[PDB]
DNA sequence: AAAAAAAAA
């Protein structure tokens, strides 16, 4: 038996189908996979996929996932029969994978019997309306939008049945998600009579069935949508969520109908996707420094990398400097940026009294200081972000909205834009200009973090972590120095009080500074042009070099950073002055609203204390140390003194000077 | 039995934890602990959410066949010496206690039930919980040994929570003689009060530190504070050498010189303590006479 | 096979008559306090059942809805071994015993449950949301012919029976039986639906709901909106009149329930309680250490909390022979500048109050709150559904940024605070509904 | 057929 590799070239029966499930072929197809993925090795020297067997069994999950790329650069043939024909690859590769992860972890049987694995970026993406005939039996790979979730339920996966007018058990049958099975002369007795099921030997799988639209951002302009159906079996339940633009690797599948044909009067077949990949694309459009179904996992060498730079002298200001580095100046708004995205810790005192963790930024301006460029960037590099502007949003868009299900008729509940934004941030656009009523529905999200609907006879409680990062422009389009904060806009205290750090920004006049504002502006429209082994690295190391010269750090590894801090690193805090900060949030409420017209409360004091918890996550430390205390004092009376008129901004600043020492 | 942490009252995943020669051979203060962890259970085969089930309801099987499991899994982890021989009683239909649980328990409830002035209060409340442990001792009770049994399972995880911190602070300080480590500050200080509690901490650092590549046998120096009496509480804790070694290197256990230095330091100068404990190495000091202190007992021969 | 079914019945039966702690055969005792108040019922720990033998409990987690019934007819057999006499040889109205069953096993959460818990015991809480009215089952037919015309009786256990083929022995039809519905034995049946807890729900989700059964003494025990924990069965009944292929819908078939409150809003307490409330009655400081116990964690507030302990005790309710009725409550507002502490005051009080409901004032609706008037699809008829000020009847509603609410909206609740009954005339229903808070 | 929630004028 020859089992060479290059005998698979050439095909010897009609199809790929009738020719791959034959013997001689695949045992060599098994054994050559196995040699496959026990021998991948990377750019560094190491075989990628026993990291991922060994994190697998950490994490004793379902998926291995494989890439597709490297399939395809070595042994092409393999990958072009996977493209092909998926339903009879999968399952040999399934049982290489078991085989791979059982050499490992001996008697992992126990956790699991099967394993299922995952096709990670296929080459060629297609849209809804470009499907046809051709391509039907093998991988596609289709980007949507979820619209309706049918649920949970269980499925029948080796079915046996009882005929009892022989007394014949049948063997374990297998289900296709989509077909009943139909045995028609019931074994050797060659006759058709009464039969059960006998459920009590028997294995389940579950399913979920979801509606797929088209993505609004590729229709054509005043088209109409088109839907599909796709199923997703065992270890993608509830993956996606109402509302979340997703992309979906699956194979083709069509299957007969009949109230499809008597309303089209002609022989036509419905057709449904049968999920095998699914890749979150909500927010992040960036999809191009890194390849996988998810950009914020981190492999054992990364968090190593994390860990061994994470202690370096002065981290905080290279993260600082390391974020929008085509943006000129503005460090404060950086400083304010990292220390909102980063977050602090919620707190539960004895299970009944809960402080927030989470901080919020208000920023206010001249026009022409690029905030919409910082709030992009922050959507860019947030897990999850959402994006409101202007009038656009409404009141009950932000928050939870109650709906009635056109098919089964009683109300139920819409998840809104605040929810989607639990576990990351919501960005809101030309903030002064919503309309109070459309403003006065987040102060829950903001304080309470928790969404409260009694509607419709639906009392329910929905939980809200958020941080909210607004921009707005000042009464007149410019900010007047000369006058206090309450008369430069139209905001409330209660709505004010609510924000941690704010930033006020101020155009001048200044020669050389527009001067060094102009070099800056115009290297990096120089440097952005279009127009200056693998010829792929090649290009990857250009974008290194070119990204190398701005940024301290390469963007990639500051997301799985911030991702891994989110994570896992929780701080501490023991050793901190009781009087310096008692002190201070004294001094601030004296002057204030006793001379001037800004508002400080007790929540301030807790922004403090979550600033200088932040100071602490960025450095990957348990314990808040001392000079992360100090930066968070200097950020907030900064932040404070500058926002005052120019007749008392100087006396103040040399008021306050005892504070931050250093 | 095994040295593990109340294993047939919790289940097997907080009695790996807890452990304190687990903790030792494996660093489960830091990330990489518990990776290896999981690792090891991973291999052994039990999931980790049939693990995280109480004893009673665990799988009959397993339950059955730890034994060989263990046997097969710990060798390549180096922990084969967790394994040993215990006592076993059962009365009726109540269950069963082993002599280890049964002590910690006890050793629990003496710890926790229920300026001279106060120190008289405290010495009180000693004395009324050692009588509550003797009440425990018989049969017809068994809500004073449920209680003891959850009392240590709190203790041990305030232990584990406060050892956590100091080795991530660092603050052992090595001399040139002997270590020296001192509570500052930090949470639920008043704690440790009790001697027998100082104790059971100290014997949980002594076991980390000798499971070390060191090879430096020093005498270990603990102190706490007593906001209310404005006193450190001192106490002379004997190097212990690896539970695993054979007994050519066991020729005389290592001695205690501890009280002999703090009565000569206490004779020869008119510090402001204390010693009147029965453990002539537990002595309470003044938190401005600390220091000075310590400098003579580096000068003097220990 | 019936030997093993009697070796089993046999093993329960020596169970119960056998065990022991010190001095007393608890189990016997239970029995007898319960025939005596005619509570037909009895409550196994699974710490005694695995103490006393294994095997029993392995054969119980084994498969539990094939082995539950016996040990439920085992029961009523030592009942009635043990609660009548033989008199050397009447009325014997003892119906099959309930068995009620306590654990203290790991929780699993809602959305945790899969293909693998199907036929299991498993433990989880929950908030419920509705109760269904209460159904007839039938235990004990008693059946007809209509050729041959003889009289048969069929016995059905609730636990996992069709119309015997041909008849009992001329030439009768396929099934020519009808069925007698005097001389037969009924029982009842309730659903309730169950949803996951706030603070368990997973990252950017909403909660999902589940559907259970109850039966006999388990039902009218819980009302819609209390903390519970259900001990049950996790199976799955097929829907013929219901998508897919080869579905099965799953539901919960409960077997023992736990509530915080107890039922207790007439006094369940027993003596010890009882003494030990009144002992801290005589406590000649009680004010003072009530007052420091609402939210310890708020400083500086004295006067709020003693309002808010007048509110919870709450005033006397009074009637008069004349017809008229007299307010019961007391109603508190909070209306201040930011940053004092109102919010962190209602969940509190949200929190210690028995009956008790949180709300804001933006995302609410007047047709939201006192009364929805919904429609059923199937049947099309209208039914009144309960809002919010409805569920905490009895108890204290919690409102926050009360200025927020529409105008349109805050008139409504005049008369539901000023006379405590709301009146509501919409599609012909002309129903006064009370609603005391 | 009738009640109740949402966006736009
Ligand atoms: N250092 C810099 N500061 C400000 N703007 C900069 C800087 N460097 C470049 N720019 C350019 O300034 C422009 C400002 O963009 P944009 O008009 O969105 O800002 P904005 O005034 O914050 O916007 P908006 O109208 O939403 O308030 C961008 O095109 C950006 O490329
Ligand atoms: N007296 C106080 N003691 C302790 N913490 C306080 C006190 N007053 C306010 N706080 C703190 O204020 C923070 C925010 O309070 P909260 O949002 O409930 O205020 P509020 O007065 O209800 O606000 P709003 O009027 O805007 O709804 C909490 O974290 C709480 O700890
Ligand atoms: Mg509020
Ligand atoms: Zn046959
Ligand atoms: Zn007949």
């Amino acid at each position: 038996e020859e089992l060479t590799l290059e005998s698979l070239s050439n095909v010897k029966a009609n199809s790929y189908s009738e020719w791959i499930t034959q013997p001689n072929v695949s045992r060599t197809i098994a054994r050559e996979l196995k040699s496959f993925l026990l021998e991948y090795t990377d750019e560094t020297g190491r075989s990628v996929y026993g990291a991922r067997i060994r994190t697998l069994g950490e994490m004793n999950s379902e998926s291995l996932e494989v890439n597709y790329r490297h399939l395809a650069e070595s042994k092409a043939i393999l990958a072009l029969f996977l493209a092909k024909c998926p339903e009879e690859m999968l399952k040999i590769f399934d049982l290489v994978a078991m085989e791979a992860t059982e050499l490992h972890y001996p008697d992992y049987a126990r956790i699991h019997s099967e394993i299922h694995v995952r096709i990670s970026d296929f080459p060629t993406i297609y849209s809804l309306r470009e499907l046809r005939e051709s391509n039907l039996s093998s991988l596609v790979r289709v980007t949507g939008v979820v619209t309706r979730r049918t649920g949970v339920f269980p499925q029948l996966k080796y079915v046996k049945f009882n005929c009892l007018k022989c007394g014949s058990i049948l063997g374990p049958f297998f289900q296709d998600s989509n077909e009943e099975i139909r045995i028609s002369f019931c074994t050797n007795c060659k006759s058709k009579g009464p039969f059960r099921v006998n459920g009590e030997k028997t294995v389940y799988r579950n399913y979920q069935r979801v509606t797929l639209q088209e993505a609004p951002g590729t229709v054509p302009p005043g088209r109409l949508p088109r839907h599909r159906e796709v199923i997703l079996l065992a270890d993608l339940v509830d993956v996606s969520k109402p509302g979340e633009e997703v992309e979906v690797t699956g194979i083709y599948k069509n299957n007969y109908d009949g109230n499809l044909n008597a309303k089209n009067g002609f022989p036509v077949f419905a057709t449904i996707i049968e999920a095998n990949s699914i890749k979150r694309r909500e927010g992040n459009t960036a999809n191009e420094g890194e390849e996988g179904l998810d950009v914020f996992s981190w492999t054992e060498e990364e968090e190593r990398e994390f860990r061994k730079i994470s202690r370096d002298r002065g981290i905080i200001d290279k993260i600082i400097s390391s974020m929008a580095p085509s943006i000129y100046g503005h460090r404060d708004i950086k400083t304010a940026v990292a220390c909102s995205l980063f977050g602090g810790v919620p707190k539960n005192v004895n299970g009944k009294h809960s402080i927030r963790g989470d901080i919020n930024v208000l920023l206010l301006g001249d026009p022409g200081t690029a905030k919409s460029q910082i709030l992009k960037y922050v959507e860019k590099t947030a897990h999850r972000a959402v994006f409101a502007t202007g009038q656009g949003a409404s009141a009950v868009g932000l928050t939870a909205s109650v709906r009635k299900d056109p098919i089964t008729k009683e109300w139920t509940l819409e998840g809104g834009a605040l929810v989607l934004a639990d576990k990351g941030v919501c960005l809101i656009d030309e903030f002064d200009k919503m309309n109070d009523q459309d403003r006065t529905s987040i102060h829950e999200a903001m304080e309470q973090q928790s969404i409260s609907i009694s509607k419709a006879g639906i009392v329910t409680t929905l939980q809200a972590r958020c941080s909210i990062i607004a921009a707005a422009n000042p009464n007149g389009g410019r900010y007047n120095s000369t006058l206090p904060l309450a008369q430069n806009v139209s905001l409330t205290e209660p709505i004010l009080s609510r924000f941690d750090i704010l930033c006020v920004v101020r155009d001048l006049v200044d020669e050389e500074a527009d001067e060094r504002l102009a070099t800056f502006v115009v290297d990096s429209h120089v440097r952005s042009h279009p127009e200056n082994l693998n010829a792929r690295q090649r290009r990857l190391q250009r974008q290194r070099k070119k990204e190398e010269e701005i940024s301290p750090i390469p963007q990639e590894l500051l997301m799985k950073y911030i991702h891994y801090a989110r994570t896992k690193i929780y701080p501490k805090l023991h050793q901190m002055d009781m009087d310096k900060v008692s002190r201070v949030y004294a001094d601030l409420r004296r002057e204030s609203i006793s001379t001037g017209s800004f508002p400080i409360t007790v929540r301030h004091l807790e922004s403090i204390l979550r600033i200088a918890e932040s100071f602490a996550k960025m450095r990957l430390s348990e314990f808040v140390s001392s000079y992360d205390l100090d930066r968070a004092i200097k950020v907030v009376v900064d932040s404070f003194v500058d926002a005052q008129k120019v007749s008392v901004r100087r006396q103040l600043r040399r008021s306050f000077a005892i504070y931050t020492l250093g | 039995d095994y040295y593990l942490f109340l294993l047939r009252h919790s289940s097997l995943y907080d009695s790996f934890y807890y452990s304190n020669y687990v903790n030792a051979k494996l660093s489960l203060w830091n990330e990489n602990g518990k990776k290896r962890l999981h690792k090891m259970f991973a291999r052994m085969g039990i999931p980790l959410s049939t693990a995280q089930e109480t004893w009673l309801y665990m799988d009959h099987s397993i339950k059955r066949e730890l034994g060989i499991i263990f046997d097969k899994n710990l060798d390549r982890y180096g922990l084969q010496d967790i394994i040993r021989d215990g006592f076993v009683r059962t009365l009726g239909y109540r269950g069963s206690i082993s002599a280890s649980e049964f002590v910690e328990a006890l050793t629990a409830l003496l710890e926790v039930g229920n300026s001279a002035q106060k120190l008289t209060n405290l010495r009180k409340r000693w004395v009324s919980n050692f009588w509550l442990s003797w009440d425990a001792l018989d049969d017809r009770k068994v809500e004073l040994l449920n209680r003891g049994i959850q009392l240590a399972q709190d203790l041990q995880r305030a232990i584990f929570n406060t050892g956590v911190a100091i080795l991530e602070k660092k603050l052992i300080k090595h001399l040139r003689i002997y270590r020296l480590c001192v509570l500052q500050d930090g949470p639920d200080l008043d704690l440790y009060r009790n001697p027998l509690t100082l104790l059971r901490l100290g014997n949980w650092l002594i076991e980390c530190c000798a499971e070390s590549e060191d090879k430096q046998l020093l005498p270990m120096v603990l102190a706490s504070i007593d906001e209310n009496t404005d006193t450190y509480l001192v106490a002379g804790l004997t190097p212990r050498y690896p539970r695993g070694l054979d007994t050519i290197h066991t020729k005389k256990p290592i001695l205690n010189n501890f009280s002999m230095a703090f009565q000569q330091i206490t004779a020869e100068t008119d510090a402001k303590v204390r010693i009147d404990n029965f453990e002539s190495s537990i002595i309470e000091i003044r938190r401005e006479d600390l220091s000075p202190f310590l400098e003579k007992l580096t000068l003097s021969g220990l | 096979n019936d030997d093993d079914n009697t070796e089993i019945i046999k093993s329960f039966k020596n169970f119960i008559l056998e065990f022991r702690l010190d001095s007393q055969f608890i189990y016997r005792d239970q029995l007898r306090n319960n025939i005596l108040v005619k509570n037909y019922s009895l409550t196994v720990n699974m710490e005694h059942l695995i103490g006393y033998n294994e095997d029993i409990y392995k054969k119980l987690s084994d498969e539990p809805s094939d082995i539950i019934p016996l040990f439920e007819t085992a029961i009523t057999q030592v009942a009635k071994r043990i609660s009548i006499l033989s008199r050397a040889q009447l009325l014997n109205s003892l119906p099959t015993f309930q068995l009620i069953l306590n654990s203290n096993a790991n929780q699993i959460p809602l959305r945790d449950l899969d293909s693998e818990h199907v036929s299991k015991i498993v433990r989880l809480s929950g908030i419920i949301i509705s109760t269904s009215v209460l159904s007839s089952r039938a235990t004990y037919l008693s059946i007809m012919c209509r050729n041959c015309r003889h009289t048969t009786s069929i016995t059905i256990n609730n636990f996992n029976v069709s119309l015997p083929r041909s008849c009992l022995s001329k030439n009768c039809g396929p099934d020519p039986y009808i069925i007698i519905h005097e001389s037969s034995k009924f029982i009842d049946q309730q659903f309730l639906k169950l949803q996951e807890i706030p603070e368990l729900v997973p990252v950017g989700e909403m909660p999902r709901n589940l559907t259970m059964t109850c039966d006999r003494y388990l039902t009218n025990k819980v009302i819609p909106g209390t903390r519970v924990t259900i001990v049950g069965i996790y199976s799955i009944y097929n829907s013929k009149n219901g998508s897919g292929v080869a579905i099965r819908t799953p539901y919960i078939k409960i077997l023992g329930i736990q509530s915080d409150v107890e039922t207790s809003s007439v006094t369940m307490f027993t003596e010890e309680e009882e003494e030990e409330f009144l002992q801290l009655s005589r406590n000649p400081k009680l004010y003072e250490i009530l007052t420091n116990s609402i939210a310890p964690s708020i400083f500086g507030n004295e006067d709020i909390k003693k309002a808010i302990v007048c509110l919870l005790m709450g005033g006397s309710k009074k009637i008069l022979p004349d017809g008229m009725r007299l307010r019961g409550d007391i109603n508190v507002l909070l209306l201040g500048d930011p940053g004092t502490a109102k919010s962190q005051l209602l969940k509190f009080v949200e929190k210690v109050s028995p009956i008790a409901v949180y709300t804001s004032g933006k995302g609410s609706s007047a047709a939201g709150l006192t009364a929805s008037v919904q429609r059923d699809p199937m049947t099309r008829e209208f039914y009144l559904e309960g809002g919010a000020m409805v569920l905490a009847d009895g108890g204290v509603v919690c409102i926050d940024e009360f200025d927020k609410m529409r105008d349109e909206d805050r008139v409504a609740i005049h008369e539901a605070m000023e006379q405590q009954t709301i009146s509501i005339a919409k599609a012909g229903i002309t129903t006064v509904l009370n609603s005391r808070t």
